[PDB]
Formats: C-alpha cells, structure tokens, sequence
C-alpha cells in the first residue's frame, strides 16, 4: 500500500 | 497578484465554496490571496492553506508517479523504442509539481513563519515546509537531491523539538508532524529503522495521554494514532 | 497555438499519457492540438477527443451545481445576507464552463464536421456538438436559452436522422446518441413524454438486433441499454 | 439519482 501521511 | 483586488473576507470565504465544488486549484489561488495580504493567519485559515495546496499537489504527485512509471518500463530490457515524448510529459508535469512547491514554500518565507510565534502555528508551518521540501525530494535526481533532502529534514526536525517541548503527545498538530517525518525517514531518508521508532513511540506517547481529553478530542487523537499503526503494520 | 510544434502522433501519445496519468485538462489541450493540424480524426482519436472534454467539462458542470445550490439556498425566505461571494463564485466557474464549450464547438465548426463523410463520424461529432449546446443550455437563462436550446436539439435531430438511416440498432454510437437526446427531452426541453418514448423505443429496437452481435459486440451494446434502463427506471 | 448519459 502506499505510506499514510495527513 | 490576480487577487490583489479582492477583500481578504470575500478570498476566505471563496476558498469555502471552492472546497466545497471540490475545486482546489481555485481554493489554492484563494488562499494565496488570502496569505498575500500580509496579516497572520487564523488556525481554520491555515488549514484552508494547507487542504487547498495538499489537494493540487497530491494529483501532481499521482500524476508523476503514473507516468514515472511508465518512463521505467520503458528503459527495461526489450521494451521499444518510443522516443521522447513519454520524458517529455513526465517532466512537464514535474515541472508543474516543482513550481507548486515553490509557491507554498515562497509564502512560507515570505512571510508565515517569521511572524508565526504560537506553537500551534509554527509548528504548522515548519511541518508544511518539511512537506513540500520531502514532495520536491520526491521527484529529485541531481547535483541538489542531498540538500534538498537536508532542507525537509532541518524544518521537520525544528518542527519536532518545538512541539514535544510546547504541545502535549495527542495534538493533532504534532501527530501528523510525526507521522510525516517518519514517512520521510522511510521513503526518503532510506532510514525504516528511524521511521519504525518514530511512529511507534509517537503511539505509545499518545496512547499513555489519551486520558486526559475529551471524547471529541480523543476522536481527533485516536483518528491520526490509526494513521501510524497503518504504517507500523505496512513496514513490519 | 500552445501546441503547434508538437508533431500530431506525439500530441496522440502524450493525450494517451495523460488520460492514464488523470490529467484531463492537458487530455483536452493535446487533442485540440491534434485536431488543429487540420486532419481527420480515426475512430479512436475521435474518443479520445470527446473522453478530455467530456472528463473537463463534467467537473466544471459538478461544480456549477455545488454552487448553484448554495446560491439559490441564499436566495431562500429567512436566509442571512453573505454578499456578492457566491454569485461571484458561480459566475467564474460558469464562464469558465461557457468557455470549454465554445472551444468544442469551435473545433467543431472549424472544421471537424464539414469534412466528416461517413455515419460513424458525422453521427459522433453532431452527437458532440448537441451535447456541448446541452451543456450550455443547463447554465443559460437570458435572452438566448431558446436559441441555444434550438442548437442542441437540430444538432440531436441531424445525427439521429442519419444515424437510423445509415447505422444498426445496436451501434453504440447511435445508442449514445439516442440516451443523450432522451436526457435532452427530460432536462432541457421539458418533454419528459418525449425523453421516455425515445428511450423504450431506443431499447427495444436494439433487444431485437442483439442476436446479429457477436460476443464482444452484445457486450458493447447491452451496456449502454442498461443506460436506458436506469433512465426509465428513474423517469417512471 | 442523475440522468445517464454517454
Ligand atoms: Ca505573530
Ligand atoms: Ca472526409
Ligand atoms: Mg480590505
Ligand atoms: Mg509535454
Ligand atoms: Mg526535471
Ligand atoms: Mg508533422
Ligand atoms: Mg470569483
Ligand atoms: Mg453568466
């Protein structure tokens, strides 16, 4: 998947 | 500037509508009127800044990544000639990329951060430089990679040592901050030991702190806490 | 123009590129491009000129709405006086739609549809020019909505005349055709009588044909029947 | 819902 970020 | 001769009222008030229609591109403009009107900006203003260029910038970064890869499967062993075009498009929509990162981290330096003097808002700020320094870092290949990689880590790491000393470990601010910044050390930095230490001691500093907020608060919290676990879960 | 420098095949690939990449509006200005180098268009270019705009245009009318709304909510009994901010608003998102669909049918005019000889092409591109009157007939309320309602529809009624006479029932092209006009009966014309009798008629005569179709064919055409089913499910 | 069209 692909890396979370906010 | 083509906002020049709009009320800052009216620009705020348009970046609502655009978010609405879903129309970042326009929200961006708006915002960057907003910001060019030189007063400080609100906590629901910055986070109009920050929807808007997220937005814009986050379909450039697909985009990129798309045709990326095309690019790559092209240089394979076998794969036929094409000619230019596909390294053409690849850098015009890298060029676009490039030019939006500038423009955030330009109204950034001139003039958020010198004026921005609460943590909630310089903490803001330096996360939204280490951003778009790590989205530039992303596309990166020649003589500047290193320093530009060097720049997303200077503001994350100012960003880092302000909010452990003046936030407590559930601010949502200084969660996403850690969760960028370990998302950095892993896909940027190639540092996945640093990434997986980060997040997990963010977690379990936030988890311990959970106690003291309210229930609105411990959605907030709980919301970008679920964030790091996902990536805990992803590089372990 | 922008793109007069670029050979035809690479402004081909790079709409290819781009439709993978999402990015519809540098789609819509490759093929303009193309279009501009004066030669017709092949079947598939011809799809790959109505998938940009139609891809374009289709956010800017799901934006149109979004504003449209919250403006006439404004316009409401008991509603608090915000301004001139989002008849402004709306306003710039509809000039910017009225401008896509002049570009259309500018290209059109000049001169996609005077050297379009056979059914397949002059059914798609009056098809095209009746959508994009359609579109600016869903914004229009002064003193030319009745003419430029006329324009949707003698475009519609051209493209239907030669598409019964020189296509099959199930031809895709002639069934997209047939579920726009409907949709142009029940939206701008007022005439949802007329919207529901084309599209029975449209779905029976093309059940009847199903049988000559191959494998791959029946598949083409039943999905856009079931077009005209959800239209009759939801107009009756 | 919204009208279908192609
Ligand atoms: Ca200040
Ligand atoms: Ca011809
Ligand atoms: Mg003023
Ligand atoms: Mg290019
Ligand atoms: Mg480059
Ligand atoms: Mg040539
Ligand atoms: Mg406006
Ligand atoms: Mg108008």
């Amino acid at each position: 998947l692909q890396n979370k970020s906010m | 500037g083509a906002m020049g001769s709009m009320e800052r009222a009216s620009l705020i008030q348009k970046a609502k509508l655009a978010e609405q229609a879903e129309r970042y591109e326009d929200m961006a403009a708006f915002m960057k009127g907003a910001v060019e009107k030189g007063e400080e900006l609100s906590c629901e203003e910055r986070n109009l800044l920050s929807v808007a260029y997220k937005n814009v910038v986050g379909g450039q970064r697909a985009a990129w990544r798309v045709l990326s890869s095309i690019e790559q499967k092209s240089n394979e062993e076998g794969s036929e000639e094409k000619g230019p075009e596909v390294r053409e498009y690849r850098e015009k929509v890298e060029t676009e990329l490039q030019g939006v990162c500038d423009t955030v981290l330009g109204l950034l330096d001139s003039h958020l951060i010198k004026e921005a003097g609460d943590a909630e808002s310089r903490v803001f700020y330096l996360k939204m430089k280490g951003d778009y320094y790590r989205y530039l870092a992303e596309v990166a290949t020649g003589d500047d990679k290193k320093r530009i990689i060097d720049s997303a880590r200077s503001a994350y790491q100012e960003a880092m040592d302000i909010s452990k000393k003046e936030m407590p470990p559930t601010n949502p601010i200084r969660l996403g901050l850690a969760l960028n910044f370990s998302v950095f050390h892993y896909e940027i930095a190639n540092s996945p030991e640093e990434a997986i230490s980060l997040a997990k001691t963010t977690f379990d500093e936030a988890m311990a702190d959970l106690h003291t907020l309210s229930e609105d608060s411990y959605k907030d919290s709980t919301l970008i806490m679920q964030l790091l676990r996902d990536n805990l879960t992803l590089w372990t």
